[PDB]
């Protein structure tokens, strides 16, 4: 749990991507969030999850869970913890289904999403 | 002497019944004798709510207030909603009534009680703000938080809502949220009028936010 030596070392990786993550993440009052982000950067997800739970932060953990792939677990976590970004999670799951060419699942999660009047015609004309 | 003799005899009968049994008759006879503490003790031991309610309705108005309050607490902890309501009405204690109303998750009775009690305004509004936050009426939560005064978590969740709106291609809602943010910051400009640099930076940021909202509307 040391930050200054950690950022000096990240400077010494010549790892520009981790430095960019540092720069975009430093605008956060919670240092535990920065530590969890560095844990993601160094590839151990369990430590980042533990740090996020310690700091009582779920939105960043929800974003990480959405990114890694377990969409249903992210939906459950959002609905039982945040419930605010639930519409965003539904939209992201619908977009993932659209990428997977599952038109029925995409339109379904569109009507369960906030907006479906315009997304469905657009995907239907894209598919034809 | 006669009163003392009768009271002593009934107390001895009740004491013998505590060890043996027959709590109903002994308690109901001990209600009209003297002390109410032993009767409530045996009622709690037996959990005989209707007898307790008989005591509450048959007790005098200006002496047994604390006992009625304790009976109301026992009813509430036992989910006896109607008996808690009647005991609170007999108590005429506005604090307990407001607590019961906010615990029962309803507003109409809370609303009429608040109208009847102009000295308690936020005690219902803050739980009302939480209930509004539970639903999708986020703008009403914003206005309630602004009226209350606390805004830091309100500002953070309004920024989250702005990000959600700009992501979901609903640029009109994003422009409205940006206008709300600019208005909140201009309300932060309210502090003093002397030429302090915070005032100038807040004013220029408010101008930038207004321009950003106009760009959101035009792009929408």
């Amino acid at each position: 749990k040391r930050i200054d030596v950690a950022e000096i070392c990240l400077g010494n990786m010549r790892f520009a991507r981790g430095s960019k993550a540092i720069r975009e993440q430093k605008k956060e009052p919670e240092l535990d969030a920065q530590l969890a982000m560095v844990a993601i950067q160094l590839n151990m997800k369990d430590e980042a999850v533990k740090l996020y739970e310690q700091s009582k932060r779920y939105d960043l953990y929800n974003k990480m869970l959405q990114a890694e792939g377990n969409w249903e677990k992210a939906i459950q976590i959002s609905e039982n913890h945040d419930r605010i970004n639930l519409k965003n999670t539904y939209y992201r799951t619908a977009q993932m289904y659209e990428v997977s060419n599952n038109y029925e699942q995409a339109i379904l999660y569109y009507e369960k999403s906030g907006t479906h009047v315009k997304e469905v015609p657009r995907m239907l004309l894209e598919a034809g | 002497n006669s009163d003392a003799s009768r009271k002593d005899l009934l107390i001895q009968r009740a004491e013998w019944e505590v060890k043996q049994g027959n709590w109903k008759k002994g308690g109901e006879l001990y209600i009209q004798a003297e002390v109410y503490k032993k009767a409530i003790e045996v009622y709690v031991t037996n959990n005989f709510s209707e007898g307790i309610v008989e005591v509450c309705r048959n007790a005098d108005a200006e002496t047994q207030r604390k006992e009625i309050e304790q009976c109301a607490a026992y009813f509430k902890k036992a989910k006896l909603h109607q008996y808690t309501k009647e005991a609170y009405l007999k108590l005429q204690d506005n604090k307990a009534l407001l607590q019961l109303n906010i615990d029962l998750e309803k507003w109409d009775e809370a609303m009429t009680l608040a109208k009847a009690h102009p000295e308690f305004m936020e005690i219902v509004k803050l739980p009302y703000a939480n209930w509004l936050a539970k639903q999708d009426r986020y703008e009403e939560s914003l206005k309630a938080y602004r009226k209350i005064g606390k805004h830091d978590m309100a500002t953070k969740m309004l920024y989250n809502l702005s990000q959600n709106a700009v992501f979901e291609k609903r640029f009109s809602d994003a422009a409205l949220f940006t206008w709300m943010i600019a208005t909140e910051h201009l309300g932060l400009i309210r502090n003093m009028k002397a030429p302090t640099p915070e005032d100038i930076e807040n004013l220029m940021k408010f101008y930038q936010y207004r321009d950003d909202a106009e760009i959101y509307f035009a792009y929408s």
